[PDB]
């Protein structure tokens, strides 16, 4: 479950932590920043002897230069210039690229101190699982693995099925529902998924559902009504009432209902929302923001002005009891946010456009 | 005898499949021994009155549910014409198949139910009398016959008060879509009992209009877009022994002849056409109108599927890497923005396509550039937008090949909007 | 609703 976070020094500039789930790697991605110095025990090749090298394990302190996280890998990938290490190896000033894993102890220091909000966020990662969602119709089968922080399409097949007039059409759909069910069970195992939601129009999803319950009785299985199969059907299921209850703890899913609420407001009541980093920050100072939906790449934007501005807004909205939802740009909600500068906000009251400083 | 493709559309269980079932049995094409064999099995399951429907409906789900799911193709002929009749699904979950059927149709029979609640459910906001009329219109069906079915029912009983009332509400709605409301026959029929299908019904002497067969012969044949490239959107792909892999589809434009080498886009697979079959008739060529099976040496079952379009190598079908389009937003819960990815239904294809830009908003009743790069579109708006297909899609400009360039936007088990394609940034033609 | 839209249909 949640990350062991433990402030060390008097000034609260140093923190010592150990990620214990993939959500804890995500929390590190949204939290860490170019300038923080991590202290990890890694290995590094060093020239010892004559025309010879040894992989010798050592402790390094690294001024972070790069924080990247690919979902479903169990790897927060970090890089930067080594600011401290053993003096004979001559590594000071050199680039060390490596990967924080689950179980990796790392101490990390921020020059201007860690906030109480930053730590609370860092300790919020109640290790939520990783569901699988699939969608089945007569044309298409897709399957995806869904975390709070990521979605990945693991299968996307066309059921190149006979026309219903064809003999052996009935056995060909049977093979196809086996191939589908098999693949669901395969990936629920490979990802340790408790729930497996199965979308689609009509009975194919139930035929597939029965096959997976047979092969995994411990696994929970939800059948959701949906207009079509494939990746569209998976993405359709994410917006249904059924799935928002069953997977209510997943940002990715959470995001779609605020996005829907934000867009329902942009039509009628334009002044009860804001978007774009600066306008969000403006209304955040006012204490206007109820929830803020954010693309995670804004936290790491190469422009210093917007990383400080986005952090200020996020810090402000949570200082006045607002919610902050951070998601990958590579996701069905994330894709709609590009035209709004990566950020959207729901406001508690109308704020006129000429009042937004 | 000229050939025409007839599609059957209407709300769930308004009686499409029984109409086509019984209409064939009266015109001669269904065997007595078969019809009663279906009646027995129908009766053996809790499905007594689906005997005529089971001529068309065949799948495990279709028979269990008593629901048409995918298109059933059948053949008959009247005095003047020979028909490919295409029984399409009513249920909302399968309107994507209704669209593939509608894209092939030269005309349509709109089966509406005169029963209480059923007409109203058909014509409500989220009904399919309404939606299939919308979709049929946008896919190019200009000719239309309407069959006010279920006249015999206990809660109607051959009533004129109902017939006049249901025709009134349809006439108001169809004239919005821009149909020739005085020029189309509204036939009060019973698909189950067989009234007005072939011979006049004694039970409706007040009628004085054409019967279904007499209305079929009323229909004029379509024009033939020959002197255009070859376009055959595939419907299905079979592996029939004695032939190999045989795609089936309607020819929209051009002329397919035996021996022609053909390419299937988007896959880029090339195949020699070995034979052409239509209603089990050997053809040496097919032309606009013809719904044919055509064997192909070289291509396998795994290489091609529904939504793929066949053409000559001379000018293969355009694979849209991106495409521009004018659209009109019918319904949307919130608001359409850059990033939105509804399913684009063109010809036989149904492919998600991301809106990568909204170039301009337009006035729905006139259509001039009101705004430029608007932040959103909502229900009632019309606009110019740029799509990027999530997977390879074949589209063509509406000016060039209108039947490959007219489309519906669907999302969330609803029709969001409709549109035509005004430009296409083509993809890299990647032949094997 | 208001649906009187022709694209040359
Ligand atoms: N009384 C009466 N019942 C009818 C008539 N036509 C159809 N039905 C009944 O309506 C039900 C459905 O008939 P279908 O022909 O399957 O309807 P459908 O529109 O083809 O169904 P979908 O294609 O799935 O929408 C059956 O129980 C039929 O007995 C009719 O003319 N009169
Ligand atoms: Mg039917
Ligand atoms: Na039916």
């Amino acid at each position: 479950s949640h990350m062991r976070v433990e402030v060390l020094d008097n000034k609260r500039r140093i923190v010592r932590l150990r990620p214990e789930s993939e959500e804890d790697l995500w929390l590190l991605r949204i939290t860490l920043r170019p300038g923080d110095v991590v202290r990890i025990r890694t290995s590094r090749d060093v020239p010892v002897g004559s025309g010879r090298k040894e992989r010798v394990v050592m402790t390094l302190r690294i001024r972070l230069d790069s924080i990247e996280f690919q979902p479903f890998t169990g790897k927060l990938r970090i890089s930067g210039i080594v600011v401290e290490g053993p003096d004979e190896f001559g590594v000071k000033g050199r680039r060390h690229s490596t990967a924080v894993s689950i179980g990796t102890w790392l101490v990390v220091e921020r020059d201007k101190g860690w906030s109480e909000q930053e730590l609370e966020r860092l300790a919020s990662g109640r290790a939520r699982g990783t569901a699988v969602i699939a969608a089945v119709d007569y044309d298409e089968f897709a399957l995806a693995v869904l975390a709070g922080h990521g979605m990945k399409i693991l299968e996307d097949t066309s059921a190149r099925l006979p026309g219903k007039d064809d003999p052996s059409r009935e056995q060909e759909v049977e093979k196809y529902v086996d191939r589908a069910a098999k693949r669901i069970v395969e990936e629920a195992a490979r990802h340790r998924s408790p729930i497996a939601v199965i979308a689609g129009p009509g009975q194919l999803k139930t035929s597939v559902a029965e096959k997976v319950q047979r092969a995994m009785p411990s696994l929970k299985v939800a059948t959701v009504d949906t207009s079509m199969g494939g990746v569209a059907g998976v993405r359709e299921a994410l917006r249904r009432e059924s799935v928002t209850r069953i997977l209510r703890e997943l940002s990715i899913v959470e995001a779609e209902g605020v996005l829907e609420e934000f867009l329902r407001r942009i039509a009628k009541s334009r002044d009860t929302v804001a978007y774009t980093p600066g306008e969000v920050l403006a209304v955040a100072r006012m204490g206007a923001v109820d929830t803020v939906l954010l693309v995670d790449t804004l936290l790491h934007s190469p422009d210093d002005a917007v990383r400080e501005a986005v952090d200020e807004a996020l810090r402000l909205v949570e200082s006045m009891g607002g919610r902050v939802i951070i998601i990958p740009g590579d996701s069905p909600a994330g894709e709609r946010l590009v035209s709004f500068g990566g950020v959207i906000a729901l406001l508690r009251y109308p704020v006129p456009q000429e009042a937004r400083r | 005898k000229p050939h025409m493709n007839l599609v059957v559309i209407g709300h769930v269980d308004h009686g499409k499949s029984t109409l086509v079932g019984h209409l064939l049995y009266r015109l001669g094409y269904i065997e007595e021994k078969k019809l009663k064999e279906l009646e027995e099995q129908a009766k053996s399951r809790g499905k007594e009155s689906f005997k005529f429907a089971w001529i068309l409906d065949k799948m495990k789900e279709e028979r269990e549910r008593g629901i048409t799911i995918d298109l059933t193709f059948m053949k008959f002929e009247t005095k003047k014409y020979v028909f490919t009749i295409i029984d399409a699904p009513g249920h909302r979950d399968f309107v994507k198949n209704m669209i593939t059927g509608a894209s092939q149709a030269d005309a349509a029979i709109l089966v509406v139910s005169a029963r209480k609640g059923e007409f109203e459910a058909g014509m409500s906001t989220e009904g399919q009398t309404r939606e299939h009329l919308l979709l049929a219109r946008t896919m190019g069906i200009e000719q239309i016959i309407v069959a006010v079915n279920k006249m015999d029912a206990p809660d109607v009983n051959y009533d004129q008060k109902r017939y006049e009332f249901v025709v009134s509400v349809l006439k108001k709605f169809m004239k919005g879509l821009g149909y020739q409301v005085d020029k189309i026959p509204f036939i009060p029929v019973s698909a189950w009992k067989g009234d007005n299908l072939i011979e006049r019904s004694p039970n409706m002497p007040w009628y004085n209009g054409p019967t279904l067969v007499e209305a079929l012969d009323q229909l004029q044949p379509p024009a033939k877009p020959v002197d255009k490239p070859l376009r055959i959107p595939v419907q299905n792909v079979y592996s029939i022994p004695g032939a190999g892999t045989v795609p089936v589809g309607r020819v929209e434009t051009g002329v397919l002849r035996v021996g022609d080498k053909v390419v299937f886009m988007p896959p880029g697979v090339v195949g020699e056409v070995r034979s052409i079959e239509m209603h089990y008739q050997q053809l040496q060529q097919a032309e606009p109108g013809d719904n044919i099976g055509f064997a192909v040496r070289g291509v396998s079952k795994s290489d091609i599927k529904r939504g793929d379009v066949a053409g000559h190598l001379d000018k293969p079908p355009t694979v849209a890497e991106e495409f521009e389009a004018r659209i009109f937003v019918i319904w949307h819960p919130s608001a359409i923005t850059v990033g939105y990815t509804p399913v684009i239904h063109v010809h036989t294809a149904s492919v998600s396509s991301r809106i990568i830009e909204i170039k301009a908003k337009l006035d729905p009743k006139t259509g001039q550039v009101v705004e430029q790069n608007p932040q959103f579109l909502k229900a009632g708006d019309a606009a110019i937008v740029r799509f990027k297909p999530v997977k390879p899609l074949v589209v063509e400009k509406f000016s060039e090949i209108p039947q490959l360039g007219r489309f519906a936007m669907r999302d969330m088990n609803r029709t969001v909007g409709i549109g035509i394609v005004t430009d296409v940034k083509p993809a890299k033609v990647d032949i094997k | 609703s208001g649906l009187s839209g022709m694209f040359g249909f």
